[PDB]
């Protein structure tokens, strides 16, 4: 089947530059900022004209997007597109001046009975960079009720996230709850016991 | 040169309903230069129709393209559970921009949020920052409102995030976290979270006093 693979996406400082490539087996580049819609970059767009330059090699089967003098707003997932359309899997480009940091995990202790089988508790995955982070509960045993929210980018440039779970209020005396936070970019694994306060 | 708008922002329908999405342009677009894309959460976009009305390969018959000039519509004749996604329209004549998107979610019985409030942990207070978290759990529709009261005081600096529509229950969950310094936090007593929602006849408030 007609497929496309992308590479070259990584972490870059705001002033820096990066090049991402797409090999096939006309071409279009589009990006998607976190939680926003598809934005056409070039195939130039007004925010990227002048700084971005699309090149193409018909010999080595590749399409290049040369991103020079990046900005924070350039942080997105860039896609290849070229009747049967085919799209690459995407590679994320993150532009920030913050350095890689492991999250600080804080308990969201169960309180606020709101009772009748439902109690809420969770963990606060705070001040980490970059994305993504993985949160599981009781080493993967707890899967019903867990909501791991999409991260928000704080003003400091570090992300923050909350992962909550609803459990029978009868069980929080008996059952113990630990959340497993895994931040692969920083090679950090944290287990935090959440107990009532 | 040309801007695009889509209506509505979110579309709440049930499986077996007929969906009609709209793409409107600021200036006229030729009928060979308007396409429609579909994107499910966590996947790459997919071409549905191109040239206003022509379908792409392997696309079911429910998807119908229509429109001309400055108004275009995408029709999904009978919705299937896999058809609940985000749909973008794209022009490619003078301007090549995408539209804002239209979210199509499963219409579900109205569900009021389960509100929970979490005080800052003593471990966090050892760092010099206090972040109190309000949780709105398993509600529908997606539209909800959260307001913060550090004293019976209205705030202007907090952050929120909302989950995607759950694959099984078809509900949403929202978390609003208020970030204060430890100096600010220790000064005030009663911390309240006010929640407004279509499933609530009157606003729900959950609060705690710092001493507890």
């Amino acid at each position: 089947e007609v497929q496309l693979v992308e590479s070259g996406g990584g972490l870059v400082k705001p002033g820096g530059s990066l090049r991402l490539s797409c090999v096939g087996s006309w071409m279009t580049w589009v990006r998607q900022a976190p939680g926003k819609g598809l934005e056409w970059v070039g195939h130039y767009a007004a925010p990227v004209k002048g700084r971005f330059t699309v090149s193409r090699d018909d010999s080595k089967r590749t399409l290049y997007l040369q991103m020079n003098s990046l900005k924070i707003e350039d942080t997105a997932v860039y896609y290849c597109m070229t009747l049967i359309d085919v799209w690459g899997k995407g590679t994320t480009v993150t532009v920030s001046s913050a350095s890689t940091k492991g999250p600080s995990v804080f308990p969201l202790a169960p309180s606020s009975k709101s009772s009748g089988g439902t109690a809420a508790l969770g963990c606060l995955v705070k001040d980490y960079f970059p994305e993504p982070v993985t949160v599981s509960w009781n080493s993967g045993a707890l899967t019903s009720g867990v909501h791991t929210f999409p991260a928000v980018l704080q003003s400091s440039g570090l992300y923050s996230l909350s992962s909550v779970v609803t459990v029978p209020s009868s069980s929080l005396g008996t059952q113990t709850y630990i959340c497993n936070v895994n931040h692969k970019p920083s090679n950090t694994k944290v287990d935090k016991r959440v107990e009532p306060k | 040169e040309i801007g695009l708008t889509q209506s509505p922002g979110t579309l709440s329908l049930s499986p077996g309903d007929r969906a009609t999405l709209s793409c409107r342009a600021t200036q006229r677009v030729g009928s060979d230069y308007l396409a429609w894309y579909q994107q499910r959460p966590g996947q790459s976009p997919r071409l549905l129709v191109y040239g206003t009305s022509r379908r792409a390969a392997g696309i079911p018959d429910r998807f119908s393209g229509s429109g001309s000039g400055t108004d275009f519509t995408l029709t999904i004749d009978r919705l299937e559970p896999e058809d609940f996604a985000v749909y973008y329209c794209r022009q490619y004549e003078t301007s090549f921009s995408f539209g804002p998107g239209t979210r199509v979610d499963l219409k579900r019985t109205v569900a009021a949020p389960s509100v929970f409030i979490f005080p800052p942990s003593d471990e966090q207070l050892k760092s010099g920052t206090a972040s109190v978290v309000c949780l709105l759990n398993n509600f529908y529709p997606r539209e909800a409102k959260v307001q913060w009261k550090v004293d019976n005081l209205q705030s202007g600096n907090s952050q929120e995030s909302v989950t995607e529509q759950d694959s099984k229950d078809s509900t949403y969950s929202l978390s609003s976290t208020l970030t204060l310094s430890k100096a600010d936090y220790e000064k005030h007593k009663v911390y309240a979270c006010e929640v407004t929602h279509q499933g609530l006849s009157s606003p729900v408030t959950k609060s705690f006093n710092r001493g507890e």
